[PDB]
Parts: structure tokens; sequence; C-alpha cells
């Protein structure tokens, strides 16, 4: 189980840790979070007490180094850094964990929501996305724009999700135009999952990455990438049934753990009624169309 | 965006545009069968495709063949006037092509811009105008070269005749629009008004009769009066009583959507 201290908590700032969060108060003595389980990637966030504009995290996974964070008193936030030394780490861990001045990752045995909401979600997707070649760790925050909102304005500090657009050459075959618009199989199955994902696992992991960041930053072309990517398959008539029932599978899990209060920012009417409803797929999303119905009826 | 009541003189300046109207594309009759269910007969339709600035009209003659074994008509003839709207300005040289595309009905807009995504500098839009280009196949010529065809065709005319020599293209649109309305309220009373005087009969190679401008006055006149009794009839109003402006705000409050 991996370990990410905290050189300090100069300042008052709530942190997440994946679906957990916990209150630091201004010079608590709190020196990072422990037991992280090993095997899936990891998200640590920030929001802080004086400035909640300040909402940024770092994905890791602890397989692929020795992490800390450290505040930067000059750029105003909480920095990830790598530890090359290895002895000085386990030392700095052990000190720490001998003083009970880390929050253990408050995982439940029966649960597996992290799993289900990270299953396709690998880390070094998670580095094309977000592209920062000289850390093993990728910063996210509430305010990137994505390639595809840029388009429509720094490149260095944006999320590179793959652009899915519905009325662009890409989607629709000249000589094809109704059967493509209609239909979405040809974009979905030739253009995104043969060409550009080649599988269904790394559609779903970057479908899986844009919600979370939706979700722990408020970071809103995250939010539209999530409903393209859902659209793009509800919308198309021939679609695997594996992954079908693996999509209904990723969005129960999604719309379970979102919370109640942010369900007027977060979820988009149209996509969510045409897709229930109206779309090819209507009667294919059992899980997710039954809590839907129940945790969000106002929506429906 | 949309065209309105506001940018209206947008219509005659110099850059190329067409209205494009879907309206007759898909024509059917209603009847009952013999197990007493009911079924459609398809008729021949066209596509209405206009230069509101130089009166030149692209009437695409849509064949009943067009929809032989075809499910989801009313929904494919938006996509086949896109087809044909889009293979329309592919066949006419780069200076000829318009720089915009005003639809008539806001279903024709996304099946025009997935069919004009090689044309991304044409922009698509709709109009807050409510223009009465459904009477189209009320003009005796368009109505018969469409009704008579056995094959897919396109027949170029153009809908001003030669008032261009005489009046603008505001003008020209104008009484066009003004025509088209009567003939769409009272087709056999706009008919017989246009058709009345034997005396002025309609040139082989014109739509309309051959009116002085005088003349004209008097059927504009006509065909105000046609459209308001008719709202009077319509709406149980006594016309008598109304006053000008009232008539105004009447004639030109169905030009709006
Ligand atoms: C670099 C130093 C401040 C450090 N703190 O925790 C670490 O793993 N390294």
């Amino acid at each position: 189980m991996n370990t990410v201290p905290f050189t300090s908590a100069p300042i008052e700032v709530t942190i997440g840790i994946d679906q957990y969060s916990f209150n630091v108060k201004e010079n608590q003595p709190f020196h990072g979070i422990k037991d992280i389980p090993i095997g899936h990637v990891h998200v640590i966030h920030f929001q802080h007490a004086d400035n909640s504009s300040m909402r940024y995290g770092y994905w890791f996974d602890c397989r692929m180094g020795n992490f800390y964070i450290q505040y930067d008193p000059k750029d105003g936030l909480y920095k990830m850094m790598e530890e090359r030394d290895g002895a000085k780490f386990e030392n700095i861990v052990h000190n720490f964990k001998e003083r009970q001045m880390m929050v253990s990752y408050p995982k439940i045995d029966e649960d597996d929501t992290w799993y289900n909401l990270t299953e396709f979600v690998q880390m070094d997707k998670i580095r094309k996305i977000v592209r920062k070649d000289e850390n093993q760790f990728s910063y996210v925050d509430s305010s990137m724009t994505t390639v595809q909102e840029n388009e429509l304005s720094d490149p260095a500090h944006s999320l590179n999700y793959t652009v899915i657009n519905f009325k662009s050459r890409e989607a629709i075959r000249p000589g094809h135009e109704m059967e493509d618009f209609l239909d979405k199989s040809y974009y979905l199955n030739t253009v995104m999952l043969q060409g550009i994902f080649k599988n269904s696992s790394n559609y779903f992991g970057e479908l899986q990455f844009a919600f979370l960041n939706a979700m722990f930053f408020g970071n809103y072309g995250s939010s539209l990438q999530w409903h393209a990517m859902i659209e793009l398959i509800c919308s198309s008539a021939t679609v695997p049934k594996h992954m079908l029932d693996k999509l209904d599978e990723i969005l129960y899990y999604q719309i379970k753990t979102l919370p109640e209060q942010y369900s007027d920012i977060l979820l988009n009417e149209r996509v969510w009624n045409i897709c229930l409803y109206s779309s090819f797929q209507k009667n294919s999303l059992h899980n997710t169309e039954k809590i839907m119905e129940n945790k969000y009826p106002e929506l429906l | 965006g949309a065209m309105n009541s506001s940018n209206y003189a947008e219509l005659f300046n110099n850059d190329i545009k067409l209205f494009v109207d879907d309206t007759n594309v898909y024509r059917v009759t209603v009847h009952k069968t013999f197990e007493g269910n009911v079924a459609t007969k398809a008729i021949n339709g066209c596509i209405f495709t206009l230069n509101p600035k130089t009166g030149h009209l692209f009437l695409k003659i849509i064949h009943t063949s067009v929809w032989a074994g075809q499910k989801r008509l009313s929904q494919l003839a938006k996509w086949k006037t896109a087809e044909e709207v889009s293979a329309l300005v592919r066949s006419l040289p780069k200076e000829e092509q318009p720089k915009q595309i005003i639809v008539t009905r806001k279903a024709m807009l996304d099946p025009l811009e997935v069919h004009m995504l090689d044309f991304p500098n044409i922009a698509i839009r709709p109009t807050e105008l409510r223009l009465p280009f459904s009477a189209a196949m009320s003009i005796d010529k368009l109505s018969d070269v469409v009704m008579k065809a056995t094959e897919p065709q396109m027949v170029l005319f153009n809908i001003y005749d030669d008032w261009l020599d005489r009046i603008s293209s505001y003008t020209a649109f104008s009484r066009l629009t003004l025509l088209l309305r009567a003939l769409k309220t009272n087709e056999e009373s706009a008919k017989m008004i246009l058709l009345s005087d034997p005396t002025i009969t309609i040139k082989s190679y014109h739509l309309w009769p051959s009116f002085t401008d005088e003349q004209w006055i008097t059927i504009e006149s006509q065909m105000r009066d046609l459209i308001l009794t008719e709202y009077g009839r319509k709406y149980n109003v006594n016309i008598s009583a109304l006053t000008q402006t009232e008539i105004k705000d009447i004639i030109l409050g169905q030009n709006i959507k």
C-alpha cells in the first residue's frame, strides 16, 4: 500500500483523494495520505479554503515512482514532485507514519467504487491527454480547455481529448450524408474504434477520465467530452453487445457517485433524454436508466 | 444568424444568395383502400431554389420514382432536397456559387449543413420571414412542368419575368411575395384577378401577365384587398371598420413567422 507524504500544509485546503475528501486547517500538522490501493490510478485534488477558484490536482500511479506534495508559496499551490532517492523517501514516510501525521485512504472492503470508475483508465493514456513528458504524474485544473474548445488559447496547458464532432467530414462519408448523420455506427466503429482508439478499452478509458475531470475539477470541456462519447455510442445502431453492457455498468457507477447537488451542472438534459428515451440504444442501458429515473427524475 | 425584418435589404445586396423551400418536394394524396385503411399516393414535387436578387429559379422536379421502396419519406425528402441543392452548387462555376443559402424551414438546416461540409464558407441560415413559396405550384407554367415530368429534371426560370427592366429587386421580391401570398390564401380569386382582363396575356416566355406599371399598381391593390378580405372571413372581422395602419400591420404581420 503506497504513500504520498506532504512536506506541510501552510494554507487551509480541502484535499480530495479519489472519491474521498477532508479539510486541512492552515499550518495543521498534516503530512500526507497512506494505505493508497495499488493497482489503480489515483487523483489527489485541492480546493483552497480562502479561494475556491483554486481547484486543481494530480493524476498518478504509485507503481511509477515515489511522489510527494509540497506547497509553493510563489505559485500559491500544492505541487506534486517525484522523489528520486528511495532511501530518503522511505525514511520520510516512516517518520510521518510513526508520528501518525497521515490520513489513511478510507477504503471499505466491500467497496469497488473506485475500480468501477477507473476500470479502463491507465496512466500512459492520461499522459497523452495531458502533455508534460518530464513528470510521471499529470496536472489538471478547473479552467484547462480542450483542443476542441480551443478550435471553436495556450496549446501546452490543454486537454488533448479525441475531437468528436457530429457535423464534420471525419463523421460523415461523402455519399452517405443521411446514413452517417442519423446512424453514427461508421464514425464510432471505423473512425473512432478501429482508427483512433484501436479498441473499446481505450475509448472507455478516455470517457471515464473525462467524467472524473468533470466531477473532481468542474472542468467544463471534460463534461462536454464525456457526454459526446456517450452520445456517439447511443446514436449508433450497430454496437457490439459487450460494449453496450460495459457502457451500462460504466454509466451506472458514474451516476451513483455524482453528488446530487452537482447534478444540475454535471448532466446535460438533451443528451441524457436522447440517450435513454430516443436513441438506438434507449433499451440497452437498463441499470443506468433505473438509477437515473430514481436519483434524477427532474432531469428526465 | 437568422434572416428577419431587420436585415431584409441584405436580400438585394451583391452577395449571391439562394432561398431553398422544400414544402413541395414530397406531395401526396390521401385515400381509403378497399379494406377501409388509408394509403398515400405520391405525386411529382419540386425544390424551389430562388436567387431573390436576379429572379433566377432553379426548379428541380422530384419525380415520384425517387420514393419507390423508400421508408420515412418526410425525413428522406429533407435529405434529398439537401443532396440536390449541394449538387446544384457543385454544378455552378465558382463565381456563381452562393455565399449564403437561406432555408424557409428550420428542419432543412442540419441536412443542408451536412451535405455542404465541403463548402465551409457557404453560410446556411434560417429565416424569420414567413414566405409563401409553397404556392409556387399555383403558377400554372410551374405546376404544368412538374406534373408532366416522366423523370428527374431541372428547369430554369426567371420568376420576375422582365420586371427588373423597370423595378428594383426589392420591389420585384415584394411583388412576388404578395402574388404568392394571395395565391396561397385564395388561389381561384387570385387567378381571376390576374387573368380577368383577356386583353392582357402572358408571353410564351413569361410566367405572369404583361401588365403596364399602372396595371401592376391596380393588380397589387386587388391582391392586398383579397388577403385582407380573407383575413376578415377567417377571423370574423369587419374589414371595412379597420384603419390604414391596422391594415398595414395585418398584411405584413402575415409574412413574419
Ligand atoms: C524533497 C523532500 C522535501 C521530500 N519530502 O517528501 C519527499 O518524498 N521528499
